[PDB]
């Protein structure tokens, strides 16, 4: 009879959005280990170790 | 002259070669079972049975199709 | 021809903005995607682009980043719901960019390097066994035409198939099933686009690789 | 890791013992990686180091001539 | 014009090309039961045999079919 | 009569030969998982089971051509 | 005209393509009972004979389909 | 009188015999990936499961062809 | 016009798709007895042997069929 | 009257039953390469993976008889 | 007009899908007799070149039926 | 009339249901080549690779039929 | 207006659904060819290369067909 | 889909496909290049200092 948009279009945007941006988070914000502590602690252990 | 050629043709060809699958499946299932429920002594008789319940979607897979023959002859 | 302006100027403004905007990204930064973005697409694509080694430098990862996020508008254009006036530059887009680009690409790559010799006289051997000139023509013609029929294929099916289910999914009467129907077009354009680049890039090296 | 006790037995006396899990060992038809949950499959090991973790993560290539999974 | 056809494209069809699933899986039990079966003593005859009662659905499968033959000639 | 060749014709041709690949599949897979499930005893009820929800698709593959049905003969 | 055409096509559809089922199966049955009875020496002759049984169920397989070709020609 | 046999012919040759590549290779993956699956529940976590992601293509195989069957009715 | 349709419809489709279950056969009980009889010395030529009687049976399943197309031509 | 024979008989006969074989050989390889990888993991990283490079010849297969429907519709 | 139509369908019909049974028996005995052939030193050459006198057979198969086609052109 | 039918029949029979060999074969090979693949790691990459050119015989088999879909359109 | 049916309908049917069982053949030949030739080195290359020969066939069984595909048209 | 569409459709990718990569390959293979010399200096010069 009607559409019906805005219940599936808001629900399945805000639960794929907030399901795969919650659950996918983890993974394309906590990759930035690898170089930050990779260089950071490269780089302070490479120098502290070298020196001491 | 079409009722003669659409029922004829309709129940023939709806009740025809339809019985491959569901024979074969069948004998598969049963030499399967056989091989694998006659392997085993404690699987001769605890889970090989359940697969003889996949028997029972038979009726709903080629011998349903039996059930449609009437509408080409009763119906 | 006045015709034929919404999908030429659409298609070429949305591709040519989305595709030519790397050049205000070699300063920097920018924020925290930055890290993640280019050590995961370097180090994915990188990685897992085996195949090239003396192939090229820059046009591995320029054409696969340039390819996907260029030929990615064509496929990801199916959440716009709402006549013959912007869906002929996805499906003509599709197919000429995908022959061309498999057959410029290929040709101008194996006519660079080495090359000549090898493509200019690929008998002895390879026609000659096997003295009957059919081998060579049949082998050859279906092994460089396979390309613009995969890639034609692939491309005009998953442009065909996005705009169709785009079109009739936002030209129908009730909004559940059409309106609702994502994953067929998300997992569609995804796995299309993922396809279409590995086997591009797999296609393009492998190929590239042997003479 | 530990699970399941992966103990092995020489011509002699006991060559290993303690448990295992994920022991990446190749089997009689060639490379394999099994780990904890496998069923019974009697198989053969032939010469070769093959790491696998023994407890608390101690992956140590166990080298041997002859060897009956 | 339309019995003859009719009738004999509903024999032909409905009782033609059918008996490749029966025979098929009668080939394929009796050689899946008969390795199964001869592989070990003991399961020679204590479970094999029951893969036989297989054979019985055999007459609900494609065999059925032929029942309907009769609705192309004498119905 | 268009519409008695056409609805017979369709309707057969539809919901005819169809079942072949529902049937055996019911049937392979239910000698397959009976074998491997009674192969072993934990197995046999652990992830076995999960193998009949791909029965749940058989009704997304000939199944659902007899949902085409009506549209030779209700529609 | 309808006497060639419904006898010359219930003949040959009626006895035509049917003895793959029947062919296969002789072959299949033959290649496993071969394997399985060569493979073990007191399986040679004590019950792999009875898979030879189950070749007289192709009498009532796709050979029974030869007995109605006589309904194209001789009746 | 070519829209009905055109219509129904193509709906039915289109969207009928179709389903058995797709039925047997669900039951056909569900049978080697619940034996495989089910001999080592260590690889029944991360790895028999991707084997449901070729469902995923059923999708754009034989399903896809259903979505054709539009065209011999809607369009 | 019925008896060039009828005499070459019928050798054709007699005498034509029908020696796929005879070759298949053949040449899946030369690769299974020869598998199987190679595999073992004993077994080389001892039971192995008998199943190229199987063979025989050929003549009696599609080879027969042939025989019939006689009758779409000289008779 | 031969447009709407010849164009839906022509789309529905070249994109009709033809996804049997892929459809079939997705399931196939997918139950191939998820036993194969699910019986060990360390070639469950760089091998079976190439597998899924044959689905790229999918497109080579049935898939691009889809692309041929087009000349029974838009040409 | 029956001429073309006879000669054509019958050389079609009588010389056209009937080779994928010896195709298919040729690469199924050439794939189980070189891994049974190629699985034993011994075994490469004392029995299993007697499976290549199976291919003998396929002049007597498949192979046959094209003897025919001359019946559908020079007679 | 007849280069609709003759053009769409040929078409659409010359390039129709005939993907399924080379499709099921490249299923069967990608499968059979990953399952000898991964069980050896030796065999990964010095005789399989071999395989792949079996792919290339493809091109010879139904892929060259489409060669003759222009003989339906453009010749 | 018999030579375009017969001719298109000659050539489509004789040269339309043929390569399965070459192209099936190919690919279950290259499979256990490469299976077998890769599970032992010294069976890499001694006889297994002789399964190739076996290819040398297919030109005698369906491409041979595609020989009187000219038989439709230029002869 | 009737006339001119090969020249907008052709031109449009190829051109902007050939003229981004072509000159955006130095911008996104300098800028992109920070994670492989940003782990190599590390990587090297953690190992080159714990092994001298």
């Amino acid at each position: 009879n009607l559409n019906a948009t805005i219940l599936g279009q808001a629900i399945a945007f805000v639960l794929f959005v907030l399901f795969a941006m919650k659950y996918v988070w983890p993974p394309l914000m906590a990759a930035i280990e690898k170089r930050q502590k990779e260089i950071a602690d490269g780089l302070a252990s490479a120098e502290r170790a070298h020196k001491d | 002259n079409l009722n003669m050629d659409l029922l004829y043709m309709a129940a023939a060809v709806m009740m025809g070669l339809a019985a491959i699958g569901a024979a074969i499946g069948i004998g598969i299932l049963g030499g399967k079972f056989l091989e694998g429920a006659a392997r085993q002594p404690d699987l001769i008789p605890l889970l090989r049975t359940q697969f003889f319940i996949v028997m029972g979607l038979v009726d709903a897979i080629p011998m349903i199709a039996v059930g449609l023959g009437l509408y080409v002859m009763f119906a | 021809m006045f015709f034929s302006v919404v999908l030429g100027l659409l298609f070429l403004v949305l591709f040519r903005s989305v595709a030519k905007k790397a050049t205000s990204g070699v300063p920097g930064k920018f924020q925290t995607a930055i890290e993640l973005v280019i050590g995961f697409v370097n180090g994915s694509v990188k990685d897992m682009y085996h195949g090239k080694s003396k192939l090229i430098a820059p046009l591995a990862l320029t054409i696969f980043v340039w390819v996907f996020l260029m030929n990615l508008m064509d496929l990801l254009p199916i959440d716009l719901l709402p006549r013959v006036v912007p869906s002929a530059d996805v499906n003509v887009t599709l197919s000429m960019a995908l022959g061309v680009f498999i057959l410029i690409l290929f040709y101008s790559i194996k006519m660079k390097g080495i090359g000549g010799f090898t493509k200019e006289l690929t008998l002895q051997p390879f026609n000659h066994w096997a003295f009957i000139p059919v081998n060579l023509i049949l082998e050859g013609v279906s092994l460089l035409s396979k390309p613009v029929s995969l890639g034609l294929r692939l491309f005009g099916n998953m442009y065909a198939g996005e705009l169709i289910f785009i079109l009739i999914a936002g030209l129908l009467p009730w909004w559940s099933q059409w309106i609702l129907n994502v994953p067929w077009a998300i997992f569609h354009i995804l796995i299309i686009t993922l396809q279409a680049f590995i086997f591009m890039v797999l296609t393009i090296v492998y190929l590239s690789m042997a003479s | 890791a530990m699970t399941y006790h992966l103990d092995v037995v020489s011509a002699e006396q006991q060559m290993f013992s303690g448990l295992v899990e994920k022991i990446q060992v190749t089997g009689s038809e060639g490379e394999l990686g099994i780990y904890p949950g496998h069923a019974p499959l009697l198989t053969a090991i032939k010469p070769g180091m093959i790491r696998i973790v023994k407890q608390h993560g101690h992956e140590e290539f166990i080298y041997l001539s002859g060897g009956i999974l």
